[PDB]
Order: C-alpha cells, then structure tokens, then sequence
C-alpha cells in the first residue's frame, strides 16, 4: 500500500489551497480516508476525514477547520481531495494523507490510522 | 396519622454515570417522606411539566407509590417526548403513561455537581424491528409506557457511529426468524444534560409516600371520639366520627 | 453490584441422569373455588361479612395445573451416585401473568419413592425452585434452556429454613458435564441431608453450591433472604410481575391455616419477565435411607372476575368463577350464593374465529 | 484532552514508559487508545492499536498497558534505534473528533 | 357463502339498509353472502331445594350441542319442542 | 396561542371589557407560561386565568 | 334501489311537504291521515347594528 500525496506550495493569507493524494494498492471504494496536519514545532492535529461511497460519503471535521476545509473524494481515479476556502497564517503546517480503519466489530469498535502518505506543505 | 421514616435516598442517581434513554435505570420509592425541592434544587432545570395531577399535588398529597426513571437526554431532542411526539425515539426507546399522573423533569447538570459522570457521546435507537420465519417479512416492534426497548439486549451501551446495524436470530420460543436494530449519535454538550420521569401511583396500598410535616396532640384520635372531625390518615381523606 | 462470594473449584459437575418415565405420573389437583382455593387477597382494602365482587389475577375454575415433583438421586449403600431428575430443563414456559403454586399437597400422605418402583415412604413437603428471563437459547452443544444475560433465581435453601433470591448473569462453567463442557446433560441443584440438614446446624449454603458448581455468577444487582419456619402446613405461593417490579406472595405470614395469600416482598426487577422453567432438585440420600415428597402443583393467572365471600373473621373462604360456566355467573349475577329457583338468562355461547381470508 | 510526559529517555537495554493520561470517559471505560511513532523529517506510523495490540511490522518491545484512567506505552530494552516523538492518540466514531497528546520526545 | 349476485357489479361490496357489509364479489369472478357469525343463546334451569341445574341452549336443532357444554371453554342433550336441553 | 376563543375571534368580538396584561419576558423561558409548568413563573410571578 | 343495483326512483326530501312525509318514514308508501311537518323558518331582511 502506498498514498501518493502533492499540492503543496505557497498562498498568501485570505487565498486558498487545493491538496489532493492517490492510493494504491488498497481498495479505494472500500476505505476511509482522512487528512492531519502538523505544524513545526507542533504535535499532530486532526483535519477532517470521508467515509465511503457506499456509506453516503459524509465527512467529519477538525474544529479548528470547521467551516473553512471541505473534504471529497472520486473512486473513479483512486484520489482524494481537501480544499481549503479560505487559509490563515496559523494554517501553516505539513499536511498528511492517509487511511482509517476500524478493528474489532460493531459492539465494540476500536478507531487508528494504518497508512500514511509522504505529506505535503502548505505555507 | 402519618408513619414517621426517612426521607428517599437518590444518592444513587448522583454517584455514577447517566444511563441511555434505551437503557434507562428505575428507583421504586415506599414508605418514604419524600422533599421533591431537595432533589431539584441540584440542578438547574430547564423545564418541568404534569399530566393528570396539579403541580400542586405532585409535591403535597400521599401516594401508594412513586417511581423515578433517570437516564441521560439531548435538551434538543425535549420536542420527541410529548405523548403525541412523532415517534423516533418515543415509539422505540422509551415512552411514558398515559393512564397514571405522571411528569417529566429535565434539566441541565451545574458544575458543581462532581458527583455524576459524564457520557462520551448520546445515543439512540433509529429503529427496532423483527423479520419473519420467511425472511422476507419485516414488522416493527414498539416500546410500551413501563417497558424497556424489545431489542434493547440487542444493542451496546453505545452506538460508535450512526447506521450501525445489530443482529441476532431469534429461538423457536419466539416464533423463530430474527430481531433487527440500528440507532444513530448526537454530540455531547457542554454541560450533561438529563431527564427524569416521575410516575404516581395511588390506591393500591397504604398511601405511605408523603410530604414530612410535624404534628400537635389535639390531630389524634383519641380524645375526638364522638365528634364530627375531618381525617387524613396514611393519605386517605374523609369526614366521620370516630 | 452485589458480592455473592467465590466460584466453585471443582474440576467437573455432578453426572445427573434423565429417566422420564419414571416422573410419568398423575395425582390430578385442580383448582376448587368453592373452597377460595388459591385466591389472592384483596391489596388495598379488606372486608368483613360480606359477598361482592372483585377483579384480578387469578386462576381458572376446575384447572388441573401443571404438575412438577422432585426425587432422591442414585445411592449404593452409604455412597451417593449419580443424580437423577425429570426432563424440566428445556420445559422453557411463557410468564404471561404469573402463576401461583401449590405447596406440600400431598404432605402426610403415603406414598412411595421415585426411583424406587416399590418402596414405600411418607410423603413430606418440598419447596419448589425457579428460574426466570426476558430471553431464553441453546446451550454449546444444542440443548435447549439457555436463559441470557440477567436472570431472576429463586433457591429454597438449608432444607427449608430460608429462601434465597438473586438476580445476576449465569456464565455456564466448562468442565465435564456442565453447561459448557463435554458430556453436558442437563444441571441441578442438591443437597445432602446426612450433614446437611443436620439439627443444630443446617447448611443455609447447600442449594446455592449446588447451583454454582453448575453456573458461575456474575455482575449480581442484589440478593436477598428470608426465613421459613419448619412444618408441614399446606401453604401457598405466588409471583407477578408490574412497573413497581416482581412481587412476591405467602399465606404464610398471614394466613397460615386459611390460605388466604398476601404480598411478603418485592423485588428489584425491572426486565420485563417472558419465560420461566422449574429448577431439577435431588436428593443425595443413603440407599437405605430414602423418603417420598409432595408433588407441586403450578396454575396460570388471569384478569377474571370472582365473586368473593367474606366471613366475620376478614378471611375468604368461598368464592365463584363467574366465567366458568352459566349457573355460575347467575349468582355471580345476583351477587349471592343463594339464587331463588326458577328459569334465567346467561351469557351466550360465541365461535371464535378460524383461518382468515384475504 | 491527553496528557503526556515531555520526553523520556534511558541508556540502551533499560525499560521505558510513555504514560497517557485522562478521565474515565478517555482511558477508563473503553480500550481505544492508540500510539504513533514518528521519526524526525517522517510521517507517524502505528506501534499499538486498541491500549494492547501493534501491527506485524512492530517489535516486540512495544507493548500496551492501562491502569485505571491512565495508558501507556511500554519500552522493553529500549535501543538508541527507538529514539522518535511518540504520540498518544484517542477517538471513538461519530460525533466526535481525534485527539491527539503533545508527543513525548523519547531518546 | 356461495350465493347469486344482486347489486351494480362495479362494486365491491354489497351493503344492507343497516349498512352492514352482506355480500361480496371476489377477485376469482363469484359471488358471495356474507353473515355476521351467530352465538347460541342459553338459559338456566335452576332448582335450589334439590341443589341442581339443566342447561337449556335456546332454539337450537340440538344438532350443534355436543357433551360437555356445561362449560363456556372460554346424560347427553336432548331435542325437545322447546328448544335443546342438557 | 388562545384558550376558550380562537386567535382569529379574540381580535374581532365584543366584550365587556378587556384587560391586557404586559412584561418583558425572555424567549427561552417560554415553557413556563403555561399551566403546567415547572412552577418558577406560573407559581410565583404570573399565572393566566 | 332495485335487486340489480340501480336506483330507480328517489325523493327530495327538501322539496315540500309531502315529500318530507315520505322520507320522514324512509319509505315510497305511507298511510293515510294528517301529519305534522318541518315548518317554515322565517327569512330576515337588512340587519341592525
Ligand atoms: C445478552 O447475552 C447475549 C449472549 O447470551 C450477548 O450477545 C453475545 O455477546 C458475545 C460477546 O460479548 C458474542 O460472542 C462473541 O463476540 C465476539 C465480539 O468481538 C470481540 O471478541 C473477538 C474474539 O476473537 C475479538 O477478536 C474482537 O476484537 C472483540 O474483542 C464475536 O466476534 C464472536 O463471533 C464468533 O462467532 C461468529 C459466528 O459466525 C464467527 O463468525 C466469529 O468469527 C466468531 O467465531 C468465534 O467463536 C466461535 C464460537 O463457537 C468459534 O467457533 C470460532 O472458531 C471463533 O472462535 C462472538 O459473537 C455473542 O455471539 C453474542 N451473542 C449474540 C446472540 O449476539 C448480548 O450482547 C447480551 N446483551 C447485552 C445487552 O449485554
Ligand atoms: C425540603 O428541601 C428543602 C431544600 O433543602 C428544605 O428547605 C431548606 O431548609 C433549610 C433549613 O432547614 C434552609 O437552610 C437554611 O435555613 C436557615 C434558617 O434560618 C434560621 O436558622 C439559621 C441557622 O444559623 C439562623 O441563622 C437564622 O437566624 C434562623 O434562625 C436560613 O437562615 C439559611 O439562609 C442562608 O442563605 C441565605 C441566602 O443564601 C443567607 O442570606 C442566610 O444568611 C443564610 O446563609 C447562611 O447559611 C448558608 C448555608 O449554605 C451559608 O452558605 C452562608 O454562608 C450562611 O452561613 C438557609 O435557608 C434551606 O435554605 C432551605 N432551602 C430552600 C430552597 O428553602 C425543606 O425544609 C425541606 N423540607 C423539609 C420538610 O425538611
Ligand atoms: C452463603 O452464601 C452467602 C450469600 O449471600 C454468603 O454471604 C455473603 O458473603 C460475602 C463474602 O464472601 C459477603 O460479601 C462481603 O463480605 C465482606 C467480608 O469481610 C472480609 O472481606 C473483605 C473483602 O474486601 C475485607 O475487607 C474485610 O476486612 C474482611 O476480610 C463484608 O465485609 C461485606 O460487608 C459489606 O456490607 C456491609 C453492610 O452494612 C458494610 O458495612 C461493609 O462495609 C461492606 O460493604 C462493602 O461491600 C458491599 C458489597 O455488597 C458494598 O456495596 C459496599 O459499598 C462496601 O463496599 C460483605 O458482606 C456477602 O455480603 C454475603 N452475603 C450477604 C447477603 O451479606 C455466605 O458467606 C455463604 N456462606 C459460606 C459458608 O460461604
Ligand atoms: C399434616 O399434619 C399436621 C399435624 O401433624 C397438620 O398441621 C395441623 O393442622 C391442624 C389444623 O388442621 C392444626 O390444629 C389447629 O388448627 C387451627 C386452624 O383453624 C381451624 O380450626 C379452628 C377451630 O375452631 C376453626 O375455627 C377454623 O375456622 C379452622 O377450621 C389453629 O387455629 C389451631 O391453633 C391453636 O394453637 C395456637 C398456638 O399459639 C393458638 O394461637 C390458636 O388460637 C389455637 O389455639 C387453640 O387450640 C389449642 C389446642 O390445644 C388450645 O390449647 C388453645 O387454648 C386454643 O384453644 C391449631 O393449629 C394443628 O396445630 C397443626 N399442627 C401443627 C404441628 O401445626 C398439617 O396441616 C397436615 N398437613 C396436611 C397437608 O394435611
Ligand atoms: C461483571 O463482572 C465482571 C467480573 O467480575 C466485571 O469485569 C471486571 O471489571 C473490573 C473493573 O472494575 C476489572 O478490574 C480489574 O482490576 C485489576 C486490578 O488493578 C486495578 O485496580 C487496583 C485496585 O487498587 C488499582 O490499584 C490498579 O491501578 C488498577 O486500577 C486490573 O489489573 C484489571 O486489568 C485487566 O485488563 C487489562 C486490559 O489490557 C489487562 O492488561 C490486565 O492484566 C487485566 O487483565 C482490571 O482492571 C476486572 O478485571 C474485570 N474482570 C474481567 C474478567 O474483565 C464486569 O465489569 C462486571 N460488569 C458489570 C456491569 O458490573
Ligand atoms: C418431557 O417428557 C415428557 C414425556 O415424554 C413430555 O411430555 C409429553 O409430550 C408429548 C408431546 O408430543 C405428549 O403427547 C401428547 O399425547 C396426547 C395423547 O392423546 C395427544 O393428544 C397430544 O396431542 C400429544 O400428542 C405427552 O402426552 C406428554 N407426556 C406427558 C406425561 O405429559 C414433555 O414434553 C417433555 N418435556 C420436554 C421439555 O421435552
Ligand atoms: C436450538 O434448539 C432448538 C431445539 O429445541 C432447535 O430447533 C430445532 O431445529 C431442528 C432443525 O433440524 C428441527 O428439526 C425438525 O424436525 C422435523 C421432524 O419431522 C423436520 O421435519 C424438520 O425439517 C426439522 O428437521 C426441530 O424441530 C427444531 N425444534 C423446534 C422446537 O423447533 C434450534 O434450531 C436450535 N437453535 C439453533 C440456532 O440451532
Ligand atoms: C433467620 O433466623 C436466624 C435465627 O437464628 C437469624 O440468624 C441469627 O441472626 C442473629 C443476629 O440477628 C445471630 O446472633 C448474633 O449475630 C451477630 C451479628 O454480627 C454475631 O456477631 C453473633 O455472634 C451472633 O451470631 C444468630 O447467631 C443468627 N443465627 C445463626 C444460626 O447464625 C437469621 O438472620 C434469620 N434470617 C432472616 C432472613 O431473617
Ligand atoms: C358459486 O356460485 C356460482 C353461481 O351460482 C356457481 O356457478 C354456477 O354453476 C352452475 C352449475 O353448477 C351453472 O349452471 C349450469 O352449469 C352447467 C355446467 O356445464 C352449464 O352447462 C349450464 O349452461 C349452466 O351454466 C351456473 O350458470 C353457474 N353460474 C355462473 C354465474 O357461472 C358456482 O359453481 C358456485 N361455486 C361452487 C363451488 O359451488
Ligand atoms: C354476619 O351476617 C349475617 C347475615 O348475613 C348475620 O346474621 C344475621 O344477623 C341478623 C341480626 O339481627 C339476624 O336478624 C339474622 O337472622 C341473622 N341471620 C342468620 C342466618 O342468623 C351475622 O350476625 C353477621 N355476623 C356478624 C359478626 O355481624
Ligand atoms: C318422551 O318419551 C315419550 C315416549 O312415550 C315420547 O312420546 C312419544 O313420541 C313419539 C314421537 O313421534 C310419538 O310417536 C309417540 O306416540 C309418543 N308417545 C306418547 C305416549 O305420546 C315423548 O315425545 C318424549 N319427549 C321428548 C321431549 O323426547
Ligand atoms: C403531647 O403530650 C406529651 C405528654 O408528656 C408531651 O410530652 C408532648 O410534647 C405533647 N406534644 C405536643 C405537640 O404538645
């Protein structure tokens, strides 16, 4: 299994970004997929993530993107997309693609993240 | 003429976690001198309504018996507990009488009350039904006013995420075929939120759940007989002589 | 949570054999309402020197019951073998209303031993023993009789000086003839009366060992005891079911000579009861030693209307079933039990209906 | 929130421990917590999953461990091939979000 | 029962002047009557001073009594000019 | 909301008199201005006849 | 309504009098003799206020 991951780059504050990734190796249709940031100096901070197409593709996110970052994704191509409407200086940080999944079963279930992407930066 | 007690202990309410509306916990009060303010007081209620009995008599009259359903309540979700409510957490989780007086208490949690826990998350049953010996046929299957969800031994204490489905076959006993659920989350608030609903029952005992008040030597029996008086004794009124 | 006390240690269960036909028998005990047989108390009032009418649960004019007896298990001289028992573990019965049982019907009669064609005895009462669920399965290997999650346990302990009640989740044990282990058959309570039921000291702990050696227990909300006083008395009783929990009934406490049964305690339960089934009892006797015990006999409820007869001392000791058939219901028409001859009217007799069309 | 140590550290073949901290309806109740391990200029990868179990690319001296309403991440022999930034991860389903701790510099 | 059509053949159902429903055209093409189920009245013949009692079942052919009528159910019956009696 | 007259014939009939009966009052207290009701207004500030 | 279904005569009960008298007794056949009958409302003219 490997994510690739790329759109990084520089946009100045009150402008916006467009992040993208491509796996392989997995089954697209039937994963979630989810974004994480972590800025220098920082630990690591949630996004937002994307449920799978058969589940209605709803999404989840971060409160502290909320309103701001849109997630989606097209298993026509095995890509995943995070767009972000309006950026912030504070929004400066190295952006990771990656998986999740869910263990044991519906009773109990248990929540982590398997695959990770290269990653890319936003600034 | 009243018994002298105690006053009802609701230190189990206060010291632990908030059951689900699906899987709620019963305190059966008898013989008890109950203070329906101290219980309240507690909390910082939000609402407070009756049904068949005056506000009044809720906290006045003696009763054979009281009985105090608590679990965990999304303040939002207060517009599905009306007995004409439109069914989706009333008809499968939990529904009240409309026969005996009842009332409904729900309020918020204040800070200082360190005593009670607090929940991940809330949850609720979306839908409860059974499919037939064919497994083709398919028939809902509601809660009643003092009963538990039919399928609450089905599902968790929780559920992790909405459209988590849970099944089980049922045995020959039942008619066979299988017993069918799945429910849905709401986020947590900043403070818990909860509600309490309050049955009274009259008349099928000695009305020994009353207010505490004190009393004099000239309410007794004795040294009135032969005299026209009024009477209240264990909650059951009149006029006579004794 | 309620702390029970340890898990058995043993290594395996106590073998316990099935020979129905040897329970196969027919001492028919039904339900005389002349005789206020079975009739519960009036709970919220009572009465003096007078005949009227009243509604609640009770059971059928003329209904036979089901009928459930225990026996001595298996001995070869001074050493006990094997138990044996009727085929009451897959009797898994609908609760409905509740039910009442007659108790020691039989006591101070002569009778003979179960697993012993000709040998007499004098028949002594038994307490019966009971288990009650919401949902009832299989167990590893098939059988029937699995109750799940919480169940509600009644066990007649110390040779019946005191009743022991619970609720808690039966976790069945793995070794050799349990529940969850190889060879299963069925499983029951025992007790052995050469030191158990010794005067001066009675093993309050026999049955509930019994049934551990059998079940573990777990996540118990409450048990609770009560004392039995040591006779032969015919006495009766009943359980039900409301939204205040189970109640528990005794003419015991009360009525001991009458009959008359009143509610002694309620329990905590609030899962609504769907199922129940008779608890297997034997009795690890000497070969030499063995004794004959009344039968029990269980009748269904239901929301009739009875007349009721009233005497001076406050006590029923008459009543009638006004649906049993029609010259009942004219006294109970009359509210009397003494109609004046002559030719009168009665409820009509209606078909109910057979396969629907659609 | 989770609460972590800033950093922990021992000579090669010592025994370390990472704790993570919280409430019972964080640790206590249910056996969620994860652990990451991320190399300096690298992504995160997943050490243990479920407060217990890691994933077949893992060594054994990783282990999980909870204890009333604290987890934690167990070092057994610990090499100076471990030293990373360790973090503890906590989330449940729906209507809910991820929480990370602040990372724990293990050296 | 199976019975000659009456009414607008359109409709469904046939109705009386009570507005009870009396017939009913099915889907397979045929007619039929439709009767409200009948009980059996009863009374009872009642004797104090000797203690006893006769059931008598109404206007009843004494066709439809069979034993062991002298419960609801929730010697044998005899037809007489006034009606069965047990 | 209205009892024992419609909305709509409060506002065009004939009466005796009328008494109108104003105060500021919070939205989110609304429940309370009822009959039933938890007691904090309807018992010891203002009830409706 | 005739043994096939179709109606064949009917009355107006609000017609007159004895059309009243007919649908008074549910029938096309009533006897001889003097019966009593709905009597005539009076109609108002402009109104007073
Ligand atoms: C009222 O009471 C009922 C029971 O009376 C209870 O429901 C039962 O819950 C238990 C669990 O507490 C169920 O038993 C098992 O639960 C596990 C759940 O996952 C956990 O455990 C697995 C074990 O490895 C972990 O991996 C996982 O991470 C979790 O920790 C299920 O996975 C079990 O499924 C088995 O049977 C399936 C049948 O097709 C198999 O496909 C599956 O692979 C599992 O097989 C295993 O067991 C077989 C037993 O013979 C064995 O042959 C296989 O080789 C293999 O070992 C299993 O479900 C139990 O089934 C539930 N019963 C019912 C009817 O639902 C209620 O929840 C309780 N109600 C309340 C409110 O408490
Ligand atoms: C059903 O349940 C309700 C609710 O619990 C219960 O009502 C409560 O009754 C208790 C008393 O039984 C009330 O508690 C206090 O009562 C005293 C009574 O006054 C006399 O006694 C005091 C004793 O020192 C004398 O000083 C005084 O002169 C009288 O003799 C009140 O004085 C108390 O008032 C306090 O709070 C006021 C406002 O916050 C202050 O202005 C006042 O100075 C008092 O403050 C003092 O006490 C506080 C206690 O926490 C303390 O924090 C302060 O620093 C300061 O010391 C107080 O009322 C209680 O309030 C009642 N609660 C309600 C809602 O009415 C019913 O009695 C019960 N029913 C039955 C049958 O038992
Ligand atoms: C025949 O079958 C009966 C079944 O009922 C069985 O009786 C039960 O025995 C168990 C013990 O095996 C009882 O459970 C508890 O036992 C302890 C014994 O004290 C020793 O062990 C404790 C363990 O930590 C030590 O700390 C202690 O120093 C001793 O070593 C009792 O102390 C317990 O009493 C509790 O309730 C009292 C009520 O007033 C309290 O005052 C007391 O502080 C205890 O309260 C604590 O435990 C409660 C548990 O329900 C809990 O709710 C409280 O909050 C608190 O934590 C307790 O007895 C069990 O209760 C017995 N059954 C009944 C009905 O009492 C017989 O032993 C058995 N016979 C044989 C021969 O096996
Ligand atoms: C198996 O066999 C045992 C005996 O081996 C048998 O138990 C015995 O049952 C009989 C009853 O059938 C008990 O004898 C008496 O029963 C009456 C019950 O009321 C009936 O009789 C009265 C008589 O007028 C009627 O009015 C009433 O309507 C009923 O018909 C009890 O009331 C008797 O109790 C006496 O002793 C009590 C002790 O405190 C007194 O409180 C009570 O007032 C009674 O005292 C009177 O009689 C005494 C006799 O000596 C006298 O001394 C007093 O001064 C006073 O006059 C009494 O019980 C008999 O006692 C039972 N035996 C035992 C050991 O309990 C089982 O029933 C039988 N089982 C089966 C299934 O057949
Ligand atoms: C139905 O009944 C069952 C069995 O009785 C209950 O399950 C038990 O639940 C209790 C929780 O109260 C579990 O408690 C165990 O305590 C052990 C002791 O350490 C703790 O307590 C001491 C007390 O001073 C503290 O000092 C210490 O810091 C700890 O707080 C723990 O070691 C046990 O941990 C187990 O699981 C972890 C998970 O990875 C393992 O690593 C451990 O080795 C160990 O296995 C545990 O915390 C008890 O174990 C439970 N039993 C079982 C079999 O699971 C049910 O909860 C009960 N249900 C209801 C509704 O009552
Ligand atoms: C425990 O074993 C007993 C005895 O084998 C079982 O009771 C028996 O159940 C059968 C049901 O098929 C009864 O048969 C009945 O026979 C009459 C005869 O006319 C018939 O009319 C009925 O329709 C039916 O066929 C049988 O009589 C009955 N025996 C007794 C003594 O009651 C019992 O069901 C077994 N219990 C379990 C849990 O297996
Ligand atoms: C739990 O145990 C019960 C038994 O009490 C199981 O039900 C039983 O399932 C068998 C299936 O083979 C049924 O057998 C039937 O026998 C008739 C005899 O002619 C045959 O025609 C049928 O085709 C079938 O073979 C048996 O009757 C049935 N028992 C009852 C009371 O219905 C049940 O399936 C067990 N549960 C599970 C999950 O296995
Ligand atoms: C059923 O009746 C028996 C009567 O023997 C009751 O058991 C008895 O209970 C008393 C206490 O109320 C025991 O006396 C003393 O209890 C203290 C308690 O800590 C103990 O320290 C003393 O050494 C002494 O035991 C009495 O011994 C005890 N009897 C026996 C045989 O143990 C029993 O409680 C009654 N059960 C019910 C449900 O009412
Ligand atoms: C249900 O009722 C209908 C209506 O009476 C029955 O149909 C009728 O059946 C009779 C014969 O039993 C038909 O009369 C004659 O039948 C012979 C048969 O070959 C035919 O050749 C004659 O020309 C004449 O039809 C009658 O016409 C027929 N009516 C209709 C409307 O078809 C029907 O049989 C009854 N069903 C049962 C089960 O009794
Ligand atoms: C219980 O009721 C009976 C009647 O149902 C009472 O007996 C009657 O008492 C009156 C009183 O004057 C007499 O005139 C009747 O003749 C009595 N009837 C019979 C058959 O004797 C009886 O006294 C009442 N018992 C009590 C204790 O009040
Ligand atoms: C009672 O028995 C007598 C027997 O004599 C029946 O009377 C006979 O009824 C038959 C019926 O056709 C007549 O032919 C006989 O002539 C009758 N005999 C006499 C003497 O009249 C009588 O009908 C029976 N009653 C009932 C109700 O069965
Ligand atoms: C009633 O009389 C007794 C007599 O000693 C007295 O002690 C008690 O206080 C009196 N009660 C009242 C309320 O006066």
């Amino acid at each position: 299994v490997q994510l690739l991951e790329s759109g990084g780059g520089l946009v100045k504050p009150g402008g916006s970004l467009r992040l993208s990734c491509e796996a392989s190796g997995l089954t697209f249709s039937n994963v979630w997929m989810s974004w994480v940031r972590q800025a220098p100096g920082k630990g690591l901070e949630w996004v937002g993530r994307i449920k799978r197409k058969s589940e209605g593709a709803t999404t989840d996110y971060g409160a502290p993107v909320k309103g701001r970052f849109t997630l989606s994704r097209d298993d026509s191509k095995n890509t995943v997309y995070l767009q972000m409407n309006s950026l912030k200086i504070d929004d400066t940080a190295v952006y990771y693609c990656s998986t999740l999944t869910r263990g044991g079963d519906v009773w109990s279930s248990s929540y982590y993240f398997d695959y990770w992407g290269q990653g890319a930066l936003v600034t | 003429e009243q018994a002298e007690g105690v006053e009802c202990d609701f230190s189990p309410l206060l010291s632990g976690t908030p059951p689900q509306v699906y899987n709620f916990k019963r305190l059966v009060f008898t013989n008890c001198n109950y203070n329906l303010t101290k219980l309240l007081s507690l909390f910082s209620v939000n609402d407070f309504t009756c049904s068949q009995i005056s506000p009044a008599a809720i906290a006045s009259n003696c009763y054979s018996s009281l009985i105090l359903d608590y679990f965990s309540y999304p303040l939002s979700m207060k517009s599905d507990l009306s007995v004409s409510s439109a069914g989706p957490i009333s008809q499968f989780n939990y529904k009240q009488s409309f026969s005996n007086p009842t009332c409904l208490i729900l309020a918020t949690v204040p800070h200082n009350l360190t005593t009670i826990t607090k929940p991940l998350k809330y949850s609720y049953i979306n839908k409860c039904s059974r499919l037939l010996s064919d497994d083709r046929t398919e028939v809902p299957q509601l809660v009643n006013a003092n009963q538990y969800s039919p399928c609450v031994s089905i599902v968790p204490s929780t559920v992790w995420e909405d459209g988590d489905y849970y099944r089980k076959q049922l045995s020959p006993l039942e008619g066979g075929g299988w017993l069918v659920a799945s429910g849905s989350t709401v986020a947590m608030t900043e403070q818990l939120q909860m509600g309490f609903g309050i049955t009274v029952q009259y008349g099928t005992d000695t009305n020994s759940v009353c207010p505490k008040l004190e009393f004099a030597n000239d309410t007794k029996i004795a040294s009135q007989l032969g005299n026209c008086v009024e009477y209240s004794l264990y909650g059951v009124s009149g006029r006579g002589v004794f | 949570t309620v702390d029970v006390g340890p898990d058995s240690v043993k290594s395996a269960c106590i073998e316990v054999d099935i020979q129905q036909t040897f329970f196969d028998k027919t001492w028919p005990r039904p339900i005389d309402v002349s005789k206020a047989d079975g009739i519960i108390y009036p709970q919220g009032r009572t009465y003096s020197n007078i005949t009227i009418t009243y509604q609640g649960l009770f059971p059928y004019q003329g209904d036979h019951g089901d009928m459930y007896v225990y026996s001595a298990g298996h001995a070869t001289g001074t050493t006990p073998q094997k138990l044996f028992v009727a085929n009451y573990s897959q009797d898994v019965k609908q609760f409905a209303n509740g039910f009442v049982v007659r108790i020691g019907a039989a006591a101070n009669s002569t009778g003979t031993v179960i697993i012993s064609p000709s040998t007499s005895a004098t028949i002594r009462k038994i307490y019966p023993a009971f288990m009650l669920g919401s949902s009832v399965g299989n167990f590893s290997d098939g059988k029937m009789g699995r109750f799940f999650n919480h169940t509600l346990v009644l066990l007649p302990d110390g040779c019946g000086t005191l009743l022991r009640a619970f609720y808690c989740i039966l976790e069945p044990r793995s070794g050799n003839h349990c529940p969850a282990g190889n060879s299963y058959t069925s499983f029951a309570t025992y007790h052995t009366p050469a030191t158990d039921c010794s005067d001066g000291n009675y093993n309050r702990n026999a049955s509930l060992n019994s049934f551990k050696e059998y079940f573990n227990l777990r996540n118990c909300t409450f048990m609770y005891t009560y004392n039995i006083t040591e006779d032969e008395i015919l006495e009766w009783f009943g359980i039900t079911q409301t939204a205040q929990g189970v109640h528990l009934f005794s003419s015991r406490y009360v009525d001991l000579y009458g009959g008359n049964m009143f509610q002694f305690a309620t329990l905590p339960v609030y899962d609504t009861i769907k199922y129940y089934s008779i608890i297997p009892h034997s009795i690890r006797s000497i070969q030499s030693d063995r004794k004959a015990w009344a039968a029990f006999y269980v009748y269904k409820l239901q929301p009739l209307t009875f007349l009721l007869d009233f005497s001076v001392d406050g006590y029923i000791r008459r009543a009638i079933d006004c649906g049993f058939n029609d010259l009942s219901q004219l006294h109970c028409s009359y509210e009397s039990f003494d109609v004046e001859s002559g030719v009168y009217s009665v409820s009509s007799f209606e078909a109910k209906p057979s396969g629907s069309v659609v | 929130a989770l609460t972590q140590p800033a950093s922990v550290s021992g000579s090669p073949g010592q025994s370390i421990t990472i704790s993570c901290t919280g409430t019972s309806s964080d640790v206590g109740t249910y056996d969620l917590v994860s652990w990451y391990q991320q190399h300096p200029g690298k992504s995160p990868k997943l050490m243990i999953y479920a407060d217990i179990k890691r994933p077949s690319g893992v060594s054994h001296r990783f282990s999980g461990s909870k204890s009333g309403n604290t987890a934690s991440l167990t070092i057994s022999g610990l090499q100076s091939a471990d030293e990373a930034d360790y973090y503890c991860c906590l989330y449940a389903g729906s209507s809910t979000s991820v929480i990370f701790g602040g990372g724990t510099k293990v050296t | 029962q199976n019975c000659t059509a009456v009414g607008v053949r359109q409709q469904r159902f046939v109705y009386d002047a009570y507005q009870n429903l009396v017939g009913y055209y099915s889907d397979d093409g045929n007619y039929y009557c439709l009767r409200a189920c009948v009980s059996v009245p009863v009374s009872v013949i009642y004797d104090k001073e000797t203690k006893t009692h006769a059931t008598l079942f109404g206007s009843v052919a004494c066709e439809h009594i069979s034993s062991t009528m002298s419960q609801y159910s929730r010697y044998g019956p005899l037809q007489t000019p006034v009606g069965c009696v047990l």
